[PDB]
């Protein structure tokens, strides 16, 4: 719900300059419409997905140990907090899952390259900031 | 190669009007779209980026949209000051090139870039363009050159990474032009060789934000004319 902290850690995880990755960025079709009120089940799914995304072996390969840990533990509390309040539209939750496969597909295509990873890091930042 | 908009559109004040951008999916389908506005005489200014995002000062009657393989700029509460040319822009994953639409003439009822070196030359001649940059950390931004021929719309020419290790060119100028950079002196260059009469145009340098999906800032341009005279 409050992605400030996450956004900061993300901006700091950068290793390459996007200004060197001029032929890598991709529009992933973020389903922005599902966040304009925004159902919590789907906030949850967003954070949930981001968490699956960055706790892989490939992730741990790409990012700094310290930063990534702070980042992941934040997602970890966000999740727990979110999860309380989800006591109680599978259409939205689905669009979020799809979007995130478009992302891993991407990463696979690009052989998990540093430039590809920057694209993605930033892509998450965008989605985070657009989810509030 | 191409990315089409309606050559002209008009509306009355207070009206709402729409400007279409229709592309392939090697570009629009794949990539984030930006829009640029160009008042008569002025350099283009960024108007919409990442499909629907709006820069700082831009009124909110301006909105962007993307739908599979086409973009759309929408203006509401139309006003006489919106009279300008409007350009969509996107990267094309196939050609490894940026590209502008043919533009649309809308008829209504601290950072600095300074290009130099322009001038007048015989076909087959040579010129070197400089762009003096200031008000930001230059190394950290990719740059581009973009030209507008007499009476025509925007055409992307060349681009270069923050470091300098990556360069990109439009077919038009491939191998004749060479984009350079000296980050110790905050200058972008463009060596133009074997000049042609079609190279005639105002040359803008422009600063790429991040992954080069859009450029937020433009110089005022330097005029380059190629005539047998």
């Amino acid at each position: 719900l409050d992605n400030r902290r996450t956004l900061m850690l993300l901006a700091q995880m950068s290793r390459i300059s996007p200004s060197s990755c001029l032929m890598d960025r991709h529009d992933f079709g973020f389903p922005q419409e599902e966040f304009d009120a925004p159902a919590i089940s789907v906030l949850h799914e967003l954070i949930q997905q981001i968490f699956n995304l960055f706790t892989t072996k490939d992730s741990s390969a790409a990012w700094d140990e310290d930063l990534l840990d702070k980042f992941c533990t934040e997602l970890y509390q966000q999740l727990n907090d979110l999860e309380a309040c989800v006591m109680q539209n599978a259409d939205s939750i689905l669009a979020v899952k799809k979007y995130f496969r478009r992302i891993t597909l991407y990463l696979t295509e690009k052989k998990y390259s540093p430039c590809a990873w920057e694209v993605v890091r930033a892509e998450i930042m965008r989605s985070l900031s657009l989810s509030t | 190669i191409v990315l089409t908009q309606p050559p002209s559109v008009s509306g009355a004040p207070g009206q709402r009007v729409t400007i279409s951008c229709s592309g392939s999916s090697s570009n629009i389908g794949s990539n984030y779209v930006s829009w640029y506005q160009q008042l008569p005489g002025t350099a283009p200014k960024l108007l919409i980026y990442d499909n629907n995002q709006r820069p700082s000062g831009v009124p909110d009657r301006f909105s962007g949209s993307k739908s599979g393989t086409s973009a759309s700029l929408a203006i509401t509460g139309l006003q006489s000051e919106d009279e300008a040319d409007y350009y969509c822009q996107v990267r094309d994953n196939n050609e490894n090139e940026w590209v502008f639409g043919g533009g649309t003439k809308l008829t209504v009822l601290e950072v600095q870039l300074v290009e130099s070196g322009g001038g007048l030359v015989q076909p087959g001649g040579s010129l070197r363009l400089s762009c003096a940059a200031s008000g930001f950390t230059f190394s950290s931004y990719a740059m581009s050159w973009v030209r507008q021929a007499p009476g025509k719309g925007l055409e992307w020419v060349s681009a270069i990474s923050g470091s300098g290790g990556s360069t990109y060119y439009a077919d038009s100028v491939k191998g004749r032009f060479t984009i350079s950079r000296d980050n110790s002196k905050n200058t972008l260059y463009l060596q133009m060789n074997s000049l042609r009469a079609e190279d005639t145009a105002v040359y803008y340098c422009a600063r790429y934000i991040d992954f080069g999906d859009h450029m937020d800032f433009w110089g005022q341009g330097t005029l380059v004319t190629v005539s047998s005279l």
